[PDB]
């Protein structure tokens, strides 16, 4: 399943995802942090 | 041992009827196979 | 433990004073 | 390889299925197909007696479930010269 | 193609219906209509494994309830070279 | 619904699937029929 | 390969996604994208019957949740000679 | 880069705003604007996957509240070679 | 063809049986057998998507009983260009 | 022909019947008959493994219902070099 | 591109599937398949950070179900110059 | 790359820790360290948009609990041309 | 001498016992002793179908109880020409 | 060696099978086949005591259920010089 | 320095991550990577004892959750001359 | 020495106490004392990893309660070469 | 002598202890030590049948309580010529 | 010397630690490191009996809790002349 | 033969009976009778390993209830060449 | 290095054991031993802080249970210049 | 060497067993075997002091449960010149 | 030799008695007698590992009952080169 990479405003981005994965490791550091500026991750990992 | 080397003529009709009949218990290095062996018919 | 021809026939052989 | 192995079936579809499985199963050269009449189709394969036995067993299993079914399965290791006149000499 | 799809039916009418459906369904080449005898009629089509599968499934659908009906529906993805001799090369 | 494209003997055949899909149409004529011979579709739809 | 696979969508974005998933899924040519009007976009793929089945199935799964959605995913294993006149030949 | 990011909208005002946001936010090149018909306009941008993702996240937010709305936001980090035929190379 | 069919097995006897069942069942060209290590062995075949599907299905079925059985049965209808550098070209 | 096939019977009439059935059934050579004593008569045939199995099976069936009966049927595919010293080279 | 993305699996079939999904997912370069031993096979891709992150994520999802399964999926945005000596440059 | 990743910290110790993690964790190039005044220290790192995202996330977590800690972490996927005048460009 | 018989065992001691029993039983040439890895040892032999069936029975019975045990006993009366490219012809 | 090993059986088929197993098993030499009369057939082998123990055990286990069966299996490590007068020196 | 820092893991993905963290963490010189077989992968670094302690801690806690995991993390402050023959001086 | 050890204090008096404690505890060279602004004074020492660890621990304890006290004590075994551009080389 | 004794163990230390114990126990010349893989090591000796029985008993006892221990102990009183090709001649 | 001491461990790290302890404790020569397979690593030392006794005891203590663990520590005061062939002479 | 079988008894009468039973039982040569002193008498024989086992058991059993009884019955299949210096070679 | 590691023991036997353990364990140099008086022996080593930590711990462990035992084990990472007048310069 | 290892037992069987275990166990030479009288039998060896210790311990363990058992085990690392007059120079 | 043996005693009389016992017991060289102070007197011997092990054992046993007694008996099989700077070479 996927939440389809919602942006903070609520729009659904589909297709390729750079978002957090439970199977994936190495890029986990700083996943939960809310980094300001241009959005590059979903509102699921950050919670924005 | 079963009383007769070959099985009763009425017990059944063999899978392959002629010179491929398994009714007679031919001991030794015959071409039969067992449970262990796969890849057979 | 140790397989081989010495394990094949059991109780069918006679005349063997094998040690132990 | 002079042994003769035969599979009989009801309908041509099992007969074609049996020939595919028999030829692929072992080293038997397909030698003919004959419409007996009344729905019986017979396929004859020659080869070594051991290989011919393996082929027929494989063919019987594969063709049993298909169509009306399997009627007979046979091997003759040395066919008498008189019978060789009635057997097909090659597939046409 | 090489894959062989044969439909065996009782009577000619189901066989003609099955043959019509099979050639319409996919890219298959009708290769023969054989009268086995005893009311059995077999229609063989040739083509790719995917195309033949679509034909034999479609062809068995049409003739399932036509006339006496369908006896066997078979598909062989790759027939052994030997068996190809006992298969028709084109409908006579 | 991927599920798996199982075979008559129970082996999962993963990867590309030629089996009939709920979304897909046009390849659904005689999809559930028992076509003896070489196996091309899963036992999920036809059975064995 | 003459088998035809088609994916229709409401909007170009799913159509491009479906065309990508199709062409990636199997060895099927992309033979045009027709703007049908009213928001519909249809992407046509041609290939072998088995390849088209895998491609169209893959394409439908990919663009189902993309944009306004998938309308139709259809397969035609063999088209009548007259119908090929109304089919695009190359991408536009 | 080759990653493709598409944004679809209902009208040209949200599409032009999305195109402006996408090019300003990240490093992408606007490659085409398409009138899908039915009122759907698709703006396509190309670039590296990192830039394209940032661009389409900027484009989706900008055009959400402008005009009729956002229909689809899609990223294809790598498009098949075939799909590149149906995509505009540069805006005209 | 461009489709790839792989069967993974525990041991070598299932791999050889699976390879035999594949090449016999459909038109698939064996490209190699790789000793992965730890008891795993994989046999890779190439052909059209329809042929490979029939081949892999036949191979997986034939090798389930033999020995330690199979580990994976997988069809990749189209492989990307990069992956071709890690697949054997001819068996050794 | 290096494989050995032996049929043992109670009496001489079953032995000669077994020798006739064995020799006419497959390509084997009747290498000897031995009066074991106590009313047991062994008939031995040397041939190939496939031929011998067909012969012995033909022999067992033939002599099963002739005379007192069949005692033993045995095939030795490989006979050690020493064992041949206790086997007749040619029939008497 | 310098970011490194690795996927480890129990067997070669999951590894090849992961390599296919990874190379298709984003613009990443396959640089090596390693037989670690004990049935573990690792595939390393090299590309841009955004590309590798997208590639590895897709690769992990695809190969999880295939075969014994997925062991490790890892992304390293920049490897120290010392590590690169133990990293393959191109597939074997 | 033209994307900019900024981390602002209360003190210099967290700033050095952030700059260390940022530069080690991706391709990003450290460009400046500006004492804003009042205890604020800004560490600016320029690179691609994908690389900068990985670095800023690593840096932000690195200095979260070092000293007073992270004030703000910011990413600009594309910096406008004019802003580059007020941005540090020298290595220091 | 085409039929192939393979016995797979856990360890080399049960494999050598199987090879000895397989070879003693009938006229089969020992073609390969393959170390698969992970503890699997496979001994392949080749000969006439009748001899191979006798040989594999002896091997499966002889090595069943020796050491860790027997894994697989498999016979293929005729292997596809493709498979022979992956079968050892001389043991090393 | 001089250790004597004897196996007595009811009939000759058990005797030949026993002799084959004995000579195949260990380094013994077949020195005689005695027709005791009344359907008792004895096979005598001479060799070293270790070899004869293995040879006799193989012979008893091989012919235990072949034909009428086994009567006796004995091993004499050293026969008195007197007994040599009644033991055959070579078989005929 | 002369001290040695070792990290052993189950797989190659954890080993590379440990090697990456080790080299980045402190002033250590990655010397060797070993495929111990059975999944064990060893990465050896050299440097000052204080540096090695820092690196191994960074590598141990960085590679613990990636892949199967960390098996052994160990330091040797001084290494005997005899052991230097069994350690890999060259980077790979 | 390459390791970096930093202590941040609120006020200069604790910083000089920290510098005194750090430089007496181990062989660490004081590289700089920076007035960040807002009443933060950072003292940086460069030495070997062991010396830096010992010195920083002593520095934090010594200035823990002196004046306003401590803000941060941080040890970096190796700082990326790019970070060294933003570090003092000699004290001022 | 031509009798063959084999001892299979988990690890190499039990194998070396076994080989040492067997050679010292009786007249058995060590002929090979084969690494089967997966932890299995096998030591093979040749000698008279009586000697091999004593040597194998000693070797089995010696390696029973060493490390992971013993797996298989087997004696073959006579080995066929064909199997000599898969037996080491002298240890390497 | 002549005395032989072996320590077998699971993985390489325990073995390297054992080797360091053995070569530091007494005057022994590290004659070989042998990757047995499946994770087993063996280190063999040679020297005088007293020296080897101390070396192996020290090695067993050192690597007991290091990594996966110790498998076996074995001393042989004098190996047979035959065993000297299987033992290593100097390390790789 | 090398194999050595020694039976120790109290008094000479059991030794003569033990010597008699040993020699009669198997093909062992009597090499020495030794009066150790204090009533001990040791009888040594040399032969094959199988022969010595048969003899020593025969001797041990025979002399148990003769005279004072049996002290020991020891078998050494092979004695180190050094021990052969202190062994008698012919009884006196 | 300049860090000083000291071990004080009762008697010389513990001290020499500590010196051997300390020098063997880490990269430190023995600078001298002093008989304090009243059965006190102090052994001093100078080196880098990391090595001295490892050295002293090894020395304290080694000599704890030797002779009367260990009194003290101290590490001064940096000794004031004045203390160097009382410390030994080189061992005597 | 010069060290003397003496093992004393009651009877000759235990002594011969002890001489065989001693010489096989370690690198020692059997100088003699003296009949003390009253039953006691002493076996003396010579070798390095460490080798002799290993041999005697193995010798004691071997012969303690053979016959009337072990009486005395001894080692003399240096034997005075006078005692050498009363020692057996070489075995008889 | 290189191995060092050490005995510590309360007083000089046990020290001299120990020294005599060591040198008389085995071929060792007495290299020093040290007055530690407080009563302790240390006698050091150097030789082979086996010789020193015997020498120290004899020294401890003889010295135990003489005077105040024995404090320590210690061997060091290899003495690190740095530790030889604090070891007497010739006795005083």
């Amino acid at each position: 399943s996927t939440e389809q990479s919602l942006t903070c405003e609520g729009q659904i981005i589909s297709g390729t995802s750079v978002d957090a994965s439970d199977l994936v490791t190495g890029n986990e550091i700083g996943e939960q942090q809310l980094i300001s500026g241009d959005a590059y991750v979903g509102a699921q990992q950050t919670g924005c | 041992k079963p009383e007769l080397v070959c099985a009763p003529r009425s017990d059944q009709m063999d899978r392959v009827s002629g010179e491929g009949k398994e009714r007679c218990h031919i001991t030794g290095d015959d071409w039969s196979v067992n449970k262990h062996i796969t890849g057979t018919a | 433990r140790i397989t081989g021809p010495g394990m094949l026939a059991t109780g069918l052989i006679t005349g063997t004073p094998e040690f132990r | 390889g002079i042994a003769l192995g035969m599979i009989e079936t009801r309908g041509l579809v099992p007969a074609i299925e049996a020939a595919d499985a028999m030829t692929k199963a072992a080293e038997v050269r397909l030698v003919g197909r004959q419409f007996v009449g009344g729905g019986y189709v017979t396929v004859l394969v020659r080869g070594e007696t051991g290989a011919v036995n393996a082929a027929v067993r494989a063919g019987a299993d594969a063709c049993e479930r298909v169509g009306d079914g399997l009627v007979a399965a046979h091997i003759i290791a040395r066919v008498h010269s008189e019978v060789e006149n009635i057997l097909p000499k090659a597939p046409q």
